[PDB]
RNA sequence: CGGAAGGGCACCACCAGGAGUGGAGCCUGCGGCUUAAUUUGACUCAACACGGGAAACCUCACCCGGCCCGGACACGGACAGGAUUGACAGAUUGAUAGCUCUUUCUCGAUUCCGUGGGUGGUGGUGCAUGGCCGUUCUUAGUUGGUGGAGCGAUUUGUCUGGUUAAUUCCGAUAACGAACGAGACUCUGGCAUGCUAACUAGUUACGCGACCCCGGUCGGCGUAACUUCUUAGAGGGACAAGUGGCGUUCAGCCACCCGAGAUUGAGCAAUAACAGGUCUGUGAUGCCCUUAGAUGUCCGGGGCUGCACGCGCGCUACACUGACUGGCUCAGCGUGUGCCUACCCUACGCCGGCAGGCGCGGGUAACCCGUUGAACCCCAUUCGUGAUGGGGAUCGGGGAUUGCAAUUAUUCCCCAUGAACGAGGAAUUCCCAGUAAGUGCGGGUCAUAAGCUUGCGUUGAUUAAGUCCCUGCCCUUUGUACACA
């Protein structure tokens, strides 16, 4: 019953709508929900030179890429939450349903 | 290129079995990733397919570090009369 | 463009007309006479003859050389 | 042996060992997060990988 | 997946995946009015959508080039059979797509139209489309 | 455009100061001078710790040699009565390259040879190009539409002046209304005892357990409440809004209450241009060159460091506001097991003074390294104005690790050696608040690896709220016989 749905996404409002959708689906299917626990955002940071040559003033580019991680833990037999999580998928987020 | 015909026919067989083929540009790669049943050096796949291309039998498209080789009608007819096969059968691209 | 050494010309091989018929002795019967011993080598058995050099014997492709 | 000598030299490390996955040259390589893309090629394709100038 | 790599390396892996896919498809579908790519990795589907202007040229004669392109996709990137599904579709109001309009100008210059006439012909179409 | 006048702005300008650089030693990039070679791009700001360029081989172009074809393709003699590939000794070399002189076996029309045509190229031209970049300039500048004025090119709007970080505004006003750049915008920092949530985060209470004399301590053990502390989502909040002055009474400026803030910091960035940089980022690329004895490429050796010399960026010092030896005590950004790809972050238990070795483990990571016991600083000693226990260059000896390989010492450790340097000439740089500076910790390069650079926190000021004197750039007026100016 104790099953772990984690959502890893680069875009935030996408992830938030998926987090909302799984709470909606859970409270409708009448099963105990642990709310969307927000793990710290990881900021992948790469900083390079701008110029292809080396005949300019030393200006650097600061490239960032945030990656967000939510998880909701439910008390439900595999099936009903599997069919809840088989609907309403968008390209931004990525799903993991963990049983044990 | 100086080639073993055994390895060359095995390349031509796979090329037919699936019309289009991919090959990384790495001439110092000991065995070919796909045809590991055969002892195919990457140099020989490239040299065979670029020799195919020069006469206008294969379609050469190059990305970052990968050759892409689609089969033409000239290649279809040469390849089928060469391997000495039934004229009916075709690559894995045609069958709906 | 000018170079240092007068070059090395690449090894041109001594091509010969029929080095094969010197592998057998002909009889006036319908029989045979095999000149150079047949090594029962892993891959290179019957049709592969051994080498008859002035110091040692040698099997071609498996490289199975023999001191006299 | 010619084939004992052609690729005889060992390459386990140094910048002769690692290669740009786009243009295949051996200067200013990005190896962070397993990119393996030279800094000019990175900067060209950076927005497609997901990297964004924010700060 | 027992290889079990970091979410950090996983997302830069997905980043370069789309980047090369796009490079390959822009090199291939260059002349046939190519707009861009999109990926939807569903449960055990890689639904890989293509956006073009002249989709009849790119999907070809009874789906020759589509199965050719699906083959090189599965062959190069190392995918499972059945799981990878390409879908070429027409982009709406091409007038606003900078990729399509830039490649249209490029192939009018490749034909050999006058340079001021090529640019003003393109720029007039962009504006009447509603830029 | 001026060798004419006037007005503006800026810590890449000055004033007031702070740290300094210049002096010394070493690290390092240029020129020079040697060398078979010491490949080279760049030369005021806008070249010189820059090419992410910390190269032992590779890298890698440079040079001394030796294999190599990876010369597709169409055509022509040649041809299995064999075109051809491979080859073990032996001298040959550096080589266990069949490169070879000299052996005889192997292979089977994919060779090899001329004719074209192709190829590859860190080869040439950045004064033939694209792209990206830098700079003028991050200064405040640029342009229509209707209307006005001129026969017209043109002009007004875009201005005498005040004000602002700002062509920012309100004022005067034949102009009114607008667009780009400024601003707004996105990220970021500070605030919520209000909200949604938490066994990958805690707390409070509790039961238990250990120790000191009912309490006290616990990062000792364990499960009911809750979200103060941690995490990250939604809204809120700040606007020169309140008051007192100054001002054409405007725009706005100065002070003061209340308040978590009364200007946090970046990202982006106009019209127009430069013969600025890159062809050594590209399978962006015109033309040229070369194309088998290669400017292709692999292999093994060295060089890129060479040292009477002159520059530029940095590091360590010149000591007592200190060095040494103990003890006490506090961080924040990250990163971590690989595609070809081999190499990850490390706790813990023994061995060795030390660098290290061996053992079992955790970790694909708010889960394990980890409560990241960092340094400066702090407390207590020894030292005592002595080129001294300051300083640690140079040199000798031994030992570990990385690697296929360290001599022209890769790095690190142990003992010994103890150079100048006593605050630095002309000249010159960066900078106004959690800033300068001191201090250490991560990311890049990385088999080995930071005196560099790119980020992070800790300790934390003196001076200034101004100006056109200096150096720059920008405008208005004026003059012209200049207009490739």
């Amino acid at each position: 019953h104790r099953i772990r749905i984690t959502l890893t996404s680069r875009n935030v409002k996408s992830l938030e709508k998926v987090c909302a959708d799984l709470i909606r689906g859970a409270k409708e299917k009448n099963l105990k929900v642990k709310g969307p626990v927000r793990m710290p955002t990881k900021t992948l940071r790469i900083t390079t030179r701008k110029t292809p040559c080396g005949e300019g003033s030393k200006t650097w580019d600061r490239f960032q890429m945030r990656i967000h991680k939510r998880l909701i833990d439910l008390h439900s037999p595999s099936e009903i939450v599997k069919q809840i999580t088989s609907i309403s998928i968008e390209p931004g987020v990525e799903v993991e349903v963990t049983i044990a | 290129m100086l080639m073993p015909k055994k390895n060359r026919i095995a390349i031509y067989e796979l090329l037919f079995k699936e019309g289009v083929m991919v090959a990384k540009k790495d001439v110092h790669m000991p065995k070919h990733p796909e045809l590991a049943d055969k002892n195919v050096p990457n140099l020989h796949v490239m040299k065979a397919m670029q020799s195919l291309k020069s006469r206008g039998y294969v379609k050469e498209q190059f990305a970052w570090r990968h050759f892409y080789w689609y089969l033409t009608n000239e290649g279809i007819q040469y390849l089928r009369d060469y391997l000495h096969l039934p004229p009916e059968i075709v690559p894995a691209t045609l069958r709906r | 463009k000018s170079y240092t050494t007068p070059k090395k010309n690449k090894h041109k091989r001594k091509k010969v007309k029929l080095a094969v018929l010197k592998y057998y002795k002909v009889d006036e019967n319908g029989k045979i006479s095999r000149l150079r011993r047949e090594c029962p080598s892993d891959e290179c058995g019957a049709g592969v003859f051994m080498a008859s050099h002035f110091d040692r014997h040698y099997c071609g492709k498996c490289c199975l050389t023999y001191c006299f | 042996g010619h084939q004992q000598l052609y690729w005889s030299h060992p390459r386990k490390f140094g910048q002769g060992s690692r290669s740009c996955r786009v243009c295949s040259n051996r200067h200013g390589l990005i190896r962070k997060y397993g990119l393996n893309m030279c800094r000019q090629c990175f900067r060209q394709y950076a927005k497609d990988i997901g990297f964004i100038k924010l700060d | 997946m027992a290889v079990q790599i970091s979410k950090k390396r996983k997302f830069v892996a997905d980043g370069i995946f789309k980047a090369e896919l796009n490079e390959f498809l822009t090199r291939e579908l260059a002349e046939d009015g190519y707009s861009g790519v999109e990926v939807r990795v569903t449960p055990t589907r890689t639904e890989i959508i293509i956006l073009a202007t002249r989709t009849q040229n790119v999907l070809g004669e009874k789906g020759r080039r589509i199965r050719e392109l699906t083959a090189v996709v599965q062959k190069r990137f190392g995918f499972p059979e059945g799981s990878v599904e390409l879908y070429a579709e027409k982009v709406a109001t091409r007038g606003l797509c900078a990729i399509a309009q830039a490649e249209s100008l490029r192939y009018k210059l490749l034909g050999g139209l006058a340079v001021r006439r090529a640019c003003y012909g393109v720029l007039r179409f962009i504006m009447e489309s509603g830029a």
